[PDB]
C-alpha cells in the first residue's frame, strides 16, 4: 500500500470518510478512477481524487491521502502509472476505499 | 454510438442481478468501446469495457439498468442511444411479505435471524430461510429454525474485494413474496459478554482490568463500563473510546486485557463493575449492537 | 537582525496555529513577516503579521481553516525584503489542545460538569483525556478522565478546581488550564 501510517493518521482518514458519506449525492455524480489492488492504493486513491476539481466536501481527504503517499502528486497521473479497469462516482470510490482501510485496521499494519 | 445488443438478465446466488449485453452492430473500428451504464434516476454510475455488470440488491423493488456505448472514458462524453433492461421482483401474493427481517452475525460464529409474517399469510404456510456466501459451493438452507414469540426465526453457523451474505426468506409451496437482505461480513456484529479480571483501588481511582473476547481485538471495540453503588443508591454509566493498561502497580499481566480508570470511587461501599462491549466504526460498518453485559464483579466493604 | 531561536510553532487542531521565537531588540510587527502555505497543491501563501512578546521576542497567529494530520506547513520569516529564516512545520507534530471552559462545581454527591471545547464535527472531539485539579495547596488530588462524558463525581470526603485536556493519540502537551472555580 506505501509507507506504514500513523495510527491516529489512519483512524483520522476512515473518521472523515465516513463523515462523507452521512447525508444528496457526494461531490454531485463526479466519476474517477477505481481502485484495483492494495499494493500502491495510498498514492492510486491520492491519483484518483486529485482529478476532481469543484468538489469541497472531499478536499479534506485529498489532504489527508498526500501523507500517505510518498511522491508528490498532481492532476493527471493515474492513466500513466496504473491500470484503467473503470471509473466510478466518488461516493462509490469513498466506500471502498473505507472498506480497505478497516480491513487494514483489524489487520493492524499502521505503525 | 449505435444500441448495444442483446441487453438481458438473470440471477445467480440469492441476490446478485447480472446484466450482460453485446457490442454494437454499428461499430467505429477506430475506437476502443467502453460502456456507460447507470440506474434509475442517475444512480450508480459506471464507466467500463466490459460487456457484463453484476450488483447484490434485494430485489424487493424493480430497478433497472441503462446502458451506453463511448468511445472516450471523459465526462463530456454522453451517450446518444441508451438501452434500458428492467427486471421485477419475483411473483407472489400482495402482503404476503415477511416483515422486519434481521439478521445479527453473534461473535463471528453463528448468524441468528429473525422476522415476522406479513398481513397477507396463510396459516399453513411454512417458512424457508436461504443463505449464500463466495465460500460457499452452492445455496444452503437454513434448518435450525426457532421462534421467539410471534416471530419467527433460523440460525446457522457462519466463521469468518468486498463480500457480503445472501437472505432469502420464501415458503417452498411458493405462495408468499420473498423476502430479500444482504448482510456485509463486516456489519451486524454482536460480539461476547467480556470476562472482568480484576478490581483494584488507589486511593479514591478504581482500577477496572477485564478481557475482551477471543474473536476481537481491542482497538476494534467500544467499551461501555458500568458502576453500581449500594449505599449511595447510585447507578453510574461510562462510555470509553479505548482502554490500554498504565499503571503496572494494580493491574494484572495478562496481554490481551484491556484497563479503565474510575475515579471518585470509595473503598467503603461495595461497588459493582459490569462492561459492555461493542465495535467500533474504525475495524467494523456498525456501533449499534452491544454485546451482553459482562458477569458482576464486586468490591469495597460489604453491608 | 539575526535570528536567534528558530520559530517553534503549536497547533490547536483548529484554525490556529501559534508560533513563537526569539530574536537584537526589535519590532516584528513592523519589519518582520510571516509567510506560510501548505504544500498541498495549487499553492496559496498567507502573510502573518506577528505580535511582539518582548526582549528580541516575537510570537506569530497563523490561521488554518481545517487541519489534517497530513497537512505540512512550509515557513519563511522573512525580515523586511530579505528572507531571514526558512523552514517547515506540521501542525500534528506539535499539537497543543485549546483549553476547556464552562467548569460548574455541583447536590446528592459533589459533581464537576466542563465542556468539550471542540465541535463534534472536530477530530478531538472523541480523543479528548480530561484532568481535574482539586486544591483548597498540597491538599490537591488529580483526577484522570479517560471517557466520553466531561463530568466527574466524587465524595465530600474552601476548595478550588480546574480542567485542562490532552490528546492522547497525537501525543500533545497537556493544555493551559481553564479559569478555576471556587467553592
Ligand atoms: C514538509 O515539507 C518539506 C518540503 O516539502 C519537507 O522538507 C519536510 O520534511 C516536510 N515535513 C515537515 C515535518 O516539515
Ligand atoms: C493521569 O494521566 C497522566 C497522563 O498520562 C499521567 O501522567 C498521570 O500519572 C495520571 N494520574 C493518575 C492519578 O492516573
Amino acid at each position: 500500500p506505501g509507507p506504514v501510517p500513523p495510527s491516529t493518521a489512519v483512524r483520522e482518514l476512515i473518521e472523515e470518510l465516513i463523515n462523507i458519506t452521512q447525508n444528496a449525492p457526494l461531490c454531485n455524480g463526479s466519476m474517477v478512477w477505481s481502485i484495483n489492488r492494495t499494493a500502491g492504493m495510498y498514492c492510486a486513491a491520492l491519483e484518483s481524487l486529485i482529478n476532481v476539481s469543484g468538489c469541497s466536501a472531499i478536499e479534506k481527504t485529498q489532504r489527508m491521502l498526500s501523507g500517505f503517499c510518498p511522491h508528490k502528486v498532481s492532476a493527471g497521473q493515474f492513466s500513466s502509472l496504473h491500470v484503467r479497469s473503470s471509473k466510478i462516482e466518488v461516493a462509490q470510490f469513498v466506500k471502498d476505499l473505507l472498506f480497505h482501510l478497516r480491513t487494514l485496521f483489524r489487520e493492524g499494519q499502521f505503525n | 454510438q449505435p444500441p448495444v445488443t442483446n441487453l438481458s438478465v438473470s440471477v445467480e446466488n440469492l441476490c446478485t442481478v447480472i446484466w450482460t449485453w453485446n457490442p454494437p452492430e454499428g461499430a467505429s473500428s477506430n475506437c476502443s468501446l467502453w460502456y456507460f451504464s447507470h440506474f434509475g434516476d442517475k444512480q450508480d454510475k459506471k464507466i467500463a469495457p466490459e460487456t457484463r455488470r453484476s450488483i447484490e440488491v434485494p430485489l424487493n423493488e424493480r430497478i433497472c439498468l441503462q446502458v451506453g456505448s463511448q468511445c472516450s472514458t471523459n465526462e463530456s462524453e454522453k451517450p446518444s442511444i441508451l438501452v434500458e433492461k428492467c427486471i421485477s421482483p419475483p411473483e407472489g401474493d400482495p402482503e404476503s411479505a415477511v416483515t422486519e427481517l434481521q439478521c445479527i452475525w453473534h461473535n463471528l460464529s453463528y448468524m441468528k435471524c429473525s422476522w415476522l409474517p406479513g398481513r397477507n399469510t396463510s396459516p399453513d404456510t411454512n417458512y424457508t430461510l436461504y443463505y449464500w456466501h463466495r465460500s460457499l459451493e452452492k445455496i444452503h438452507q437454513c434448518e435450525n429454525i426457532f421462534r421467539e414469540g410471534q416471530y419467527f426465526g433460523c440460525s446457522f453457523d457462519l466463521t469468518k474485494e468486498q463480500h457480503s451474505v445472501q437472505i432469502m426468506v420464501k415458503d417452498n409451496a411458493g405462495k408468499i413474496k420473498p423476502s430479500f437482505n444482504i448482510v456485509p461480513l463486516t456489519s451486524r456484529v454482536k460480539p461476547d459478554p467480556p470476562h472482568i479480571k480484576n478490581l483494584s483501588f488507589h486511593n479514591d481511582d478504581l482500577y477496572v482490568q477485564w478481557e475482551n473476547p477471543q474473536n476481537f481485538i481491542s482497538r476494534c471495540l467500544f467499551y461501555e463500563v458500568e458502576v453500581n453503588n449500594s449505599q449511595t443508591e447510585t447507578h453510574n454509566v461510562f462510555y470509553v473510546q479505548e482502554a490500554k493498561c498504565e499503571n503496572p502497580e494494580f493491574e494484572r499481566n495478562v496481554e490481551n486485557t484491556s484497563c479503565f480508570m474510575v475515579p471518585g470511587v470509595l473503598p467503603d461501599t461495595l461497588n459493582t463493575v459490569r462492561i459492555r462491549v461493542k465495535t467500533n466504526k474504525l475495524c467494523y460498518e456498525d456501533d449499534k449492537l452491544w454485546s451482553n453485559w459482562s458477569q458482576e464483579m464486586s468490591i469495597g466493604k460489604k453491608r | 537582525m539575526k535570528v536567534l531561536q528558530e520559530p517553534t510553532c503549536v497547533s490547536d487542531y483548529m484554525s490556529i496555529s501559534t508560533c513563537e521565537w526569539k530574536m537584537g531588540p526589535t519590532n516584528c510587527s513592523t519589519e518582520l513577516r510571516l509567510l506560510y502555505q501548505l504544500v498541498f497543491l495549487l499553492s496559496e501563501a498567507h502573510t502573518c503579521i506577528p505580535e511582539n512578546n518582548g526582549g528580541a521576542g516575537c510570537v506569530c497567529h497563523l490561521l488554518m481553516d481545517d487541519v489534517v494530520s497530513a497537512d505540512n506547513y512550509t515557513l519563511d520569516l522573512w525580515a523586511g525584503q530579505q528572507l531571514l529564516w526558512k523552514g517547515s512545520f506540521k501542525p500534528s507534530e506539535h499539537v497543543k489542545p485549546r483549553a476547556p471552559g464552562n467548569l460548574t462545581v455541583h447536590s446528592d454527591t459533589l459533581l464537576l460538569t466542563w465542556s468539550n471545547p471542540y465541535p463534534p464535527d472536530n477530530y478531538l472531539y472523541n480523543h479528548l483525556t480530561y484532568a481535574v485539579n482539586i486544591w483548597s495547596p498540597a491538599d490537591f488530588r488529580i483526577y484522570n478522565v479517560t471517557y466520553l462524558e466531561p463530568s466527574l463525581r466524587i465524595a465530600a470526603s474552601s476548595y478550588r478546581a480546574r480542567v485542562r485536556a490532552w490528546a492522547q493519540c497525537y501525543n500533545t502537551t497537556w493544555s493551559e488550564w481553564s479559569p478555576s472555580t471556587k467553592w
